[PDB]
């Protein structure tokens, strides 16, 4: 299962450098309600969450979430892919073939700061 | 002979659509109240739009469900069938004049009583959301003035005026609109939150933008100024800014429609201090007793600013003073209100008793200096300080290198700051003028300086990116 994957058959030891890379096999039933952001092109340089919606699929799931780094869909890595490249690859995954989305995602480490409330 | 109330029978001659050609050889106006639904829109114009005819037809079935001329049910939201009859006019100019049109028609020669008292709610609506045309409008206005004996005409002739002026809104009437005209009654009051833990019911309009909100408020707490000051809308966790020439009721529907999206909908109005710019202390007494020290001490108190230990004693003792005055009953009180008294931080460093005594001795050094005096001393003691008037976010950087990871970022007048958060100090500042670009997304904001980029992993990207661009602009304005 998921739990037997391992991030060295797919990605070199600088590629993974100090990130937890994990294997999600999403049901595939009705919306996945998950939201993409960044690109190769953008600051971030990277493929990430924006949002995962209170819906289900990538909820119900509950294995990914918002800052998420998105590696690999299906087996093709999306690292360098651009933001629209990236929606265009999990859209696809997501209606074209199989009963399963495969998705290879670096997992965000808590936020070690109060990222919630501002004074004006 | 006495004049009947006009109608849009002679307008409807040369704007509305022709009657089929089988009319004449039957030997039921369009400007007249039916029962029964269009199959075309009534103006002439949209005759060959396809898209925009079906959605007036669309929108007619709504004006019928709404003034109970064709069934529905016991529907949901109060703005169900209001946002069914406005969306369309509200996305597409060429709607607008059929929307006029529909009411009218359904409020001349309209038996129903229920029927009729339910027209002028949306006719009510109607005016304080875009005005008709240059060519209705006199229709509209003659037809309005030959009816002032009923209750909403002259609101309605008033409310016309205001549309003409202010422009059109861009979302349907918010839920409070269609509650307030339902329970006949035509005047708003919304309650507006103040920092100082208090707040006051402010009349608004459909027609009420910010800026004409925010000039209310502030001529209300009698400000030297309402430079620099902002509505905020307080929803669920989301703490926004109002845009300055926003439609108040069109900022509210929006936002409570985009958090609908993604899930209580209920919203907190604010009004405070956003840009800090000429924020002098000592220049406006009722900005500094309602704002600037009411926003000044979290800020303080959460330990982003660097001071001495005698700054610390000497805002303790003024603390103090604030909340209870020359009473001395409170003292031995301090050690259980320190979190309200000093720095988050700092408490650890001293025990409470130590603190109680140091703050006691600073206090009888304030001689008999009123509560509010007490809030000048503690702000002009603070303005010294470079980092006064600042929104502090706490961030993950991932561009700089000899920098923390972990890095506090002050944004004030002087542009963007990055502190060390254990030392407190400014490791560097880019002024507004050095910033030549900037970007946000949901774990981001970006920064570029020149021809240097900072990247801050964050979940506030849109409130820094909304101060950048506001003091960007309010120095580019400036310098004109």
């Amino acid at each position: 299962y998921e739990e037997g994957f391992d991030p060295y058959s797919m990605f070199t030891p600088e590629q993974i450098m100090g990130k937890d890379v994990r294997l999600l096999r999403i049901k595939k039933e009705g919306s996945l309600d998950l939201a993409l952001e960044g690109g190769v092109d953008s600051p971030i340089g990277k493929v990430v969450v924006s949002a995962v919606y209170e819906r289900g699929a990538a909820e119900r799931h509950g294995g990914i979430v918002k800052g998420d780094e998105i590696m690999a869909i299906n087996g093709k890595i999306v690292t360098d892919y651009t933001l629209a490249e990236a929606d265009a690859a999990l859209q696809k995954a997501w209606n074209q073939g199989g009963d399963w989305i495969d998705l290879v995602v670096a997992v965000c480490p808590p936020k070690e700061y109060d990222d919630e409330l501002t004074f004006f | 002979v006495r004049a009947k109330p006009y109608t849009l029978e002679e307008f409807s001659y040369d704007y509305f659509r022709p009657p089929p050609k089988h009319t004449l050889s039957r030997v039921d106006r369009l400007w007249s109240h039916t029962r029964e639904p269009l199959k075309q829109a009534l103006l002439k114009k949209l005759l060959g739009s396809e898209e925009l005819s079906q959605e007036a037809c669309l929108a007619f079935i709504a004006v019928l469900k709404y003034m109970g001329d064709y069934p529905s049910k016991r529907t949901r939201s109060v703005n169900e069938l209001t946002d069914q009859i406005f969306e369309g006019p509200l996305k597409a100019e060429p709607l607008k004049d059929e929307a006029y049109v529909q009411i009218l028609k359904q409020l001349t020669d309209n038996h129903i009583r229920y029927s009729e008292e339910r027209g002028w709610e949306l006719l009510w609506l109607c005016t304080g959301l875009f005005p008709p045309s240059n060519i209705l409008l006199p229709h509209v206005q003659r037809f309005l003035q030959s009816r002032k004996h009923c209750p909403l005409a002259i609101d309605c002739l008033q409310r016309l005026q205001k549309a003409l002026r202010n422009g059109s809104r861009k979302y349907p009437p918010h839920l409070v609109e269609v509650e307030a005209i339902q329970h006949k009654t035509t005047q708003i009051f919304h309650k507006v939150y103040f920092p100082d833990d208090t707040d006051e019911a402010f009349e608004v309009e459909s027609s009420t933008k910010a800026k004409d909100f925010c000039q209310n408020i502030a001529t209300r707490l009698l400000l030297k100024s309402s430079e620099g000051f902002s509505l905020f809308v307080k929803i669920a966790d989301k703490v926004l800014s109002v845009p300055e020439n926003d439609f108040f009721f069109d900022f509210v529907r929006h936002l409570t429609d985009w958090i609908k999206k993604a899930r209580s909908l209920t919203y907190q109005v604010f009004f405070m201090k956003k840009l800090w710019t000429t924020t002098v202390p000592g220049k406006d007494p009722m900005a500094d007793s309602i704002f600037h020290y009411y926003q000044e001490l979290p800020k303080y108190l959460r330990g982003y600013h660097k001071c001495t230990r005698e700054e610390v004693l000497q805002l303790g003792a003024l603390i103090y003073r604030v909340k209870f005055e020359e009473d001395k009953s409170y003292f031995p009180s301090i050690p259980k209100l320190l979190r309200e008294l000093v720095p988050q931080d700092l408490i650890r460093q001293v025990s409470p008793d130590d603190w109680k005594r140091s703050i006691v001795a600073y206090f009888n050094k304030h001689a008999g200096k009123s509560k509010e005096e007490a809030k000048l001393a503690f702000l002009k003691l603070i303005f010294k300080w470079p980092t006064f008037g600042s929104a502090f976010f706490e961030v993950k950087q991932t561009t700089e290198p000899n920098f923390p990871e972990i890095l506090l970022i002050a944004i004030n007048k002087y542009g963007v700051s990055l502190i060390d958060p254990k030392t407190k100090d400014i490791l560097t500042t880019h002024p507004f003028t050095k910033i030549s670009n900037w970007s946000s997304g949901n774990t981001y904001f970006h920064i570029t300086i020149g021809n240097s980029k900072l990247l801050c992993e964050t979940s506030l990207g849109y409130k820094m990116d909304d101060l950048l661009t506001s003091y960007i602009s309010q120095m580019l304005t400036a310098m004109s």
